[PDB]
């Protein structure tokens, strides 16, 4: 690429520029109000020293600020400046001044950069300033696309020569340069980021006479869009005059030249370069960790501090090394033991994957509950890798002490095969490996815990090609783990679900071949309906209604009325099957039965959406078989199965005097829960098996079902601003449930009452920050709420059928927002500015199906 | 290649035009594994087929499983289950339904009904008497000439209908003994007037909206035998009679009943049901009515949607029914929803109680700001909202033109908006369109006061 050409110099001349560039931090409105930041500028000296003697466009340049100030870009910052009375100086300090000051080398062929020239032993922060100013001596005058190397790394290029002007836009996405960040590709849990960098390079008969350049960073979380951030950042480049310069100096090369003009002169990269804080009297991680403990008591987890102690300690976390994180871990007590085991899980860092992996012994029986929250954690990792999944593989491979936990491994390692397969790369060798596993450990049918655990795996991994064994496991016939299979296949895309998968619903549905139950056949059904079903798919499905088993029909019903009430997919084509009497009418349609199903929207607006959805299976008996609680969160197209809990029973009837439906007499009493979290399919939970486990456990005090904290949203970028200054953004969203347990239970009273309050607090936090070693400005906000939400379920259950109210209660949640703005100097306290908002959201009651209505109304009737 | 079930050919998607080809005439039961009917039938069917395996000749039974070979069953236009289709291979463009008794009997009595004439001739009068006693109703046409063209006409009006027996006479004293002078064609029945005779010209067209219309009885009771037929038939209204068998007078009532179905022949079905019946209580409350509430009257149209309409009257007379089922017909009753009884003083306060019955008429209001809190009366979150609520009326209790209204969502219908938590308010402007504003500001007599003021503009948009 030897055609192009760019700056060009008189002999013998002597350029005088000035040189100003400033940071800007907002929090982002659109319209830049009160901000933080700083401005650096300097005079600026050029002179070329050399040129090929060969004819050729390659020249050497020297480049020198001076009289380099730093200043405030607030206007009103008065007798708060942090610069009040400070010489340049004593600003950045002497010896960073006089680098600053020392001139620089650019050896440019065509126009481009070729090699950068400096002083070896310098700080960092003070060449990447130099490395800034040297990149914009680099450009072309004509129209063009290229790969060029500067401060920002390799990046792709384009030109727009005009007539007084050239414009150079940088595609920042595109530049190669080794930077820590994150981001989830999940567009409901994401961030979304625009990046801009235009250098204009003003036109005066042919000759650039000034270069202005702006760069900025905008972010927005998507799920709330009140917690955004801008950063702002400009160059300004004027040529003001020429006067009589050195001579040209003589060589038939550049690097002979060099040496000469002086010997300490290194040849170093134009790219900026990363460099750390040098934290200068800040306490260890074991003195943090000190204060940290004191708020991650498992007595208040739900308060906003405890949440906010456990993000501030990630970001520690995520510096420390092996050992000091090891250390902690080793010397903390049972109680506070799983909140730190969190905190070292979610960091995500190889330093912390180890220490935690270290500490942990698969094999012992003591620290059972820790290895639960580790493996949790890693299903809700935010950015997990092929390093995560290898130490998940190779911990099934090893031993395990409890079996429950050997399938809570292989229930993870299906989530991390999803996430790694939505984020290209499902053919990563360690993602093949783990495919092969459950793939396989799915078609050697072993003992029949084996096949559930598999089962469940793949639940998570959703990997197409593991459909038809789902079919084979959902016709088998095989009871529980029918259901699974068959539930499993509910979590798949509607692409997938194909004519051939609707034909064995069919026969599951209508038992063409043999007999299956009641849970496996309505759940088949619930594929068909929310899968494109057929005219004659609807049709069938409609037709049945009366003509099966109790509570099915009410529960089928149910199903198609919700479709009309919601105006679901199917929609269209149920309307058109219910133009005809024979399937629509008053005799169809008039059902007995407890069974329900009904979808209510929690919040929606022009962007997003959530929906929560209750449907309920009974036996004859009247005794729950199954309940669906269904929480889908929506951003646009995108979706987010924020919440599933299932409720399962059998065998209940002894507890009171009534009798199992036809078939059941032989079935042993059984409760328990499945569910899913934030995409993630869980361990299924037994609340008890058999009759004797049953009468042994045991009532209405409050008990602990699930606690945790969760690193949910985790955004972070470490930038390389074409100015040369370092800057990061980094947004995380952590969370805490608290879902409690209580039931009364009166035989001779016949009466019930359930009620599971799950108490959830949420903060999420921003945090911008410019460093030039010297200067820091900064932009933090945090937000945070304590919600709650409550089930209530009353059972009066004298007469057949029984009465049963349902409540979902919402509870008011108190709502507190906070931004710090900062300007800071290396030492002391610099500019801090503060403000707190504090408001409260009200609560509600979220309506059920009419027919529940109807029998609160009778529960809490006046007398 | 299809096996023989009890000597009845199993029909699969894959063989059925081979199966088709191979036989001229062919009867094929479309039928649900999980059906009740075809349940009842199969073994019946299984005996005609049987009774034609060791005596018939060329009509074979088939069967078809229409849940698992669906592509069939749409293809020919099965309705419910079991339908009984009759292919002929001569006219595959359309078979014929099989409409008459579910008896292994009525079966091969019908097939032989396609092979023999449409009419029995009838040479005497005990012939006559005869078939006239063998159904619930019969038709005989009366023709001087047999091979006329009215006559024509006539029998092929009763190759059409085929639940029905015809009769063709041209015997003189036949026509004598039932009053015809002229050609002509009756129709006789086992109930109501049991005599129907023919007007006007003779046409296929003419004859079968003259036996459609006068073929089906007054009243029908309600059943699990009339129920495939009432929703098999074309009447898309029915009004129902709620009629306890207990009751006081129920051949009085049902009397009143019989008398109003007469003015409505071919517009409402009109249907009884025995309201005191175990196997009748889901349809009750279908229709929301207990068991103390009747007796009582209830239309109900089907369509797309079904919708319920109920009389303005209690009285169940012959006259308030017609009155009833004749304002329903012109448009002048509104669809049934669910609602309270409006308090007399229900605009005494100021908030004003709204019900279902007088949502429409004060919050779509043209010239009225409405401002409605839904809610439920167990919720907490309402219970606290009302001493607000209640202060934000006694604010605007003078107003020019702001309403503020509450509403138990829980106990009254509305059809124009839903109710997706408790408590809910919704704005509803002085406007020409039916506009709707949500509010989702806070809930607080200040933020209320800021949103009435701004006209819905600041609080929500
Ligand atoms: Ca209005």
């Amino acid at each position: 690429k030897g055609h192009t050409t760019g700056l060009s110099l008189n002999n013998d001349r002597l350029y005088k520029l000035t040189y100003s560039t400033e940071v800007l931090l907002d929090r982002g409105k659109g319209k830049l109000q009160d901000s933080v930041g700083y401005r650096i500028s300097s005079n600026v000296d050029v002179a070329l020293l050399w040129r090929n003697p060969d004819g050729d466009d390659d020249q050497l340049i020297q480049i020198t600020m001076k009289d380099v100030n730093v200043e405030n870009v607030n206007q009103q910052r008065g007798e708060k400046s942090i610069f009040k009375g400070k010489s340049p100086s004593k600003i950045m300090g002497k010896e960073n001044l006089e680098a600053l000051q020392r001139p620089t080398l650019l050896h440019l062929i065509h126009g481009k950069v070729k090699e950068f020239y400096s002083y070896q032993n310098e700080a960092v922060a003070i060449e990447n300033i130099k490395r800034g100013l040297a990149s914009l001596f680099q450009t072309q005058l004509s129209s063009g696309t290229t790969n060029e190397v500067d401060i920002s790394g390799n990046c792709k290029v384009t030109y727009q020569a005009h007539q007084d002007k050239v414009i150079k836009i940088k595609a920042l996405d595109s530049c190669k340069i080794a930077r820590s960040g994150f981001t989830t590709p999940n567009q409901v849990l994401g961030v979304s980021s625009k990046a801009t960098s235009v250098t204009t390079y003003k036109i005066e008969d042919s000759f650039v006479i000034a270069v202005l350049a702006e760069e900025t960073h905008n972010f927005g979380l998507n799920f709330l869009q009140t917690i955004k951030g801008k950063i702002v950042s400009k160059q300004k480049l004027e040529l003001k005059t020429t006067e009589a310069g050195p001579r040209l100096m003589s060589g038939k090369q550049a690097a002979a030249i060099i040496k000469a003009v002086d010997s300490k002169y290194t040849a170093i990269p134009i790219v900026g370069q990363v460099f750390q804080s040098h934290c200068k009297g800040c306490p260890s991680l074991s003195e943090l960790w000190r204060s940290t403990r004191k708020y991650l008591q498992p007595d208040n987890l739900s308060k906003a501090e405890a949440v906010r102690n456990f993000l501030a300690f990630i970001q520690h976390l995520r510096t420390a090394k092996k050992e000091e994180i090891l250390q902690i871990l080793k010397m903390e007590n049972k109680e506070v033991l799983p909140q730190l085991v969190d905190a070292v899980t979610s960091a995500q860092t190889s330093d912390s994957l180890e220490a935690i992996l270290d500490f942990l012994d698969f094999k012992s029986d003591s620290s059972i509950i820790l290895q639960e929250r580790f493996l949790y954690a890693c299903g809700f990792a935010s950015h997990p890798n092929e390093e995560l999944l290898r130490a998940l593989i190779s911990k099934f491979k090893g031993s395990i002490g409890s079996s429950d936990i050997r399938e809570t491994v292989m229930i993870i390692t299906g989530t991390l095969v999803r996430k790694l397969c939505q984020n290209e790369g499902c053919k990563l060798k360690a993602v093949v490996e783990a495919k092969k596993l459950i793939l396989g450990g799915l078609e050697k049918a072993e003992k029949k815990e084996d096949t559930r655990m598999y089962l469940l795996a793949l639940k998570n991994a959703l990997l197409p090609e593991g459909i038809p064994s789902l079919l084979k496991y959902a016709e088998a016939g095989e009871g529980p783990i029918s259901h699974l299979a068959t539930t499993a296949l509910q979590r798949y895309d509607l692409p997938f679900i194909t004519d051939e998968v609707k034909k064995t619903l069919n026969r599951i549905y209508h038992q063409n071949r043999k007999v299956h139950e009641k849970t496996v056949r309505t759940a088949a059904a619930a594929i068909i309906l929310n899968n494109n079903p057929s005219y004659m798919d609807v049709k069938n499905i409609l037709l049945s209604i009366g003509e099966l088993p109790q509570e099915m029909n009410k529960y089928m019903l149910a199903i198609v009325q919700d479709i009309l009430r919601f105006e679901m997919p199917a929609s269209k084509i149920v309307r058109r099957v219910l133009k005809e009497m024979v399937a629509h009418n008053y005799d169809r349609f008039s059902r007995s039965g407890s069974s329900s199903a009904y979808t209510g929207y929690i919040e929606r607006s022009p962007r997003s959406a959530s929906t929560y959805s209750l449907d309920i299976l009974y036996s004859g008996s009247g005794i729950l078989r199954r309940s669906n609680l269904n929480i889908f969160q929506y951003i646009g197209k995108a979706g987010l199965h924020g919440s599933q809990v299932v409720i399962e029973a059998q065998g209940l009837e002894a507890l009171i005097a009534a009798t199992p439906d036809e078939g059941e007499e032989n079935l042993d009493s059984y409760a328990g829960m499945s569910a899913i979290l934030f995409d993630v399919q869980l361990r299924p939970v037994t609340f008890f098996n058999g009759y004797s486990d049953l009468m042994s456990k045991m009532s209405g005090d409050p008990i602990s079902v699930v606690k945790g904290l969760i690193l949910l949203i985790d955004h972070s970028q470490e930038l390389q601003l074409q100015s040369g200054l370092k800057a990061n953004i980094e947004v995380q969203g952590g969370l805490a449930i608290d879902i409690s347990g209580a039931m009364e239970f009166s035989l001779w009273y016949r009466e019930s009452k359930t009620r599971v309050k799950n108490r959830v607090t949420v903060v999420i936090t921003t945090d911008i920050t410019v460093d030039s070693s010297f200067v820091k400005a900064g932009l933090e906000t945090s937000t945070e709420t304590e919600a709650g939400l409550e089930f209530i379920s009353t059972v009066q259950f004298s007469q057949y059928p029984f009465l049963v109210c349902m409540q979902m209660d919402k509870d008011e949640a108190p709502f507190r927002q906070f931004e710090k703005k900062y300007e800071r100097l290396s030492t002391g306290r610099g500019y801090v500015s503060q403000k707190r908002k504090e408001s409260v959201l009200a609560g509600c009651e979220f309506p059920l199906h009419q027919e529940n209505s109807e029998m609160c109304k009778v529960v809490f009737a006046p007398q | 290649a299809p096996e023989e079930e009890d000597h009845v050919l199993v029909l699969r998607k894959s063989n059925f035009a081979e199966a088709l080809a191979a036989h001229k005439y062919l009867l094929v039961e479309f039928y649900a594994p999980w059906c009740g009917h075809c349940k009842a039938l199969a073994p019946e069917y299984a005996k005609a087929a049987g009774k034609l395996k060791a005596e018939g000749s060329e009509i074979r039974l088939a069967k078809v499983d229409a849940t698992e070979e669906s592509d069939l069953a749409q293809q020919y236009g099965v309705r419910g289950y079991p339908t009984i289709k009759f292919f002929r291979n001569g006219d595959t463009a359309s078979p014929k339904e099989y409409t008459a008794g579910r008896e292994a009997d009525d079966i091969v009595n019908w097939l032989k009904k396609r092979t023999g004439p449409a009419a029995t001739t009838l040479p005497d009068g005990a012939a006559a008497e005869s078939l006239v006693e063998s159904s619930e109703v019969a038709v005989i046409g009366f023709f001087k000439d047999v091979e006329s063209d009215s006559a024509k006409q006539f029998l092929q009006a009763a190759e059409a209908i085929d639940d029905i027996p015809f009769g063709i006479t041209s015997n003189s004293d036949v026509f004598s003994k039932y009053q015809l002078d002229k050609d002509g064609v009756v129709l006789f029945k086992k109930f109501d007037e049991g005599r129907n005779n023919f007007e006007g010209e003779v046409t296929k067209e003419n004859l079968l909206d003259f036996i459609k219309h006068n073929q089906l009885p007054l009243v029908i009771e309600f059943t699990e035998q009339t129920a495939p037929k009432i929703f098999g038939g074309e009447i898309k209204t029915h009004i129902l009679l709620f009629l306890p068998k207990s009751v006081s007078d129920y051949d009085g009532k049902l009397s009143n009943f019989k008398t109003a179905a007469e003015s409505f022949k071919g517009k409402i079905l009109f249907i009884f049901i025995d309201s005191d019946h175990t196997d009748n209580q889901r349809i009750l409350e279908f229709f929301g009515l207990k068991k103390e509430e009747c007796p009582a009257v209830r239309l109900i149209t089907l369509e797309e949607e079904m919708t319920k309409y109920k009389p303005e009257s209690e009285e169940l007379t012959a006259e308030r029914i017609t009155e009833f089922c004749h304002r329903f017909l012109e448009g002048k009753i509104k669809p049934h929803l669910m609602s309270q009884e409006l308090p007399e003083d229900w605009d005494k306060q100021p908030v004003k109680v709204l019900v279902g019955k007088n949502f429409e008429d004060v919050a779509f209001d043209e010239k009225k700001n409405v401002f409605v809190e839904f809610y439920a009366p167990w919720c907490g979150h309402c219970k606290q909202l009302a001493p607000i609520w209640d202060k934000l009326g006694e604010t605007y209790k003078d107003h020019e033109n702001i309403v503020i209204a509450k509403m138990d969502s829980t106990a009254n219908e509305v059809e124009a908006v839903k109710v997706h938590s408790f408590p809910t308010l919704k704005f509803f402007p002085a406007s020409a369109d039916r506009t709707v504003i949500d509010y989702n500001g806070e809930r607080t007599l200040d933020g209320f006061k800021k949103f009435l003021e701004s006209g819905g503009q600041d609080g929500a948009g």
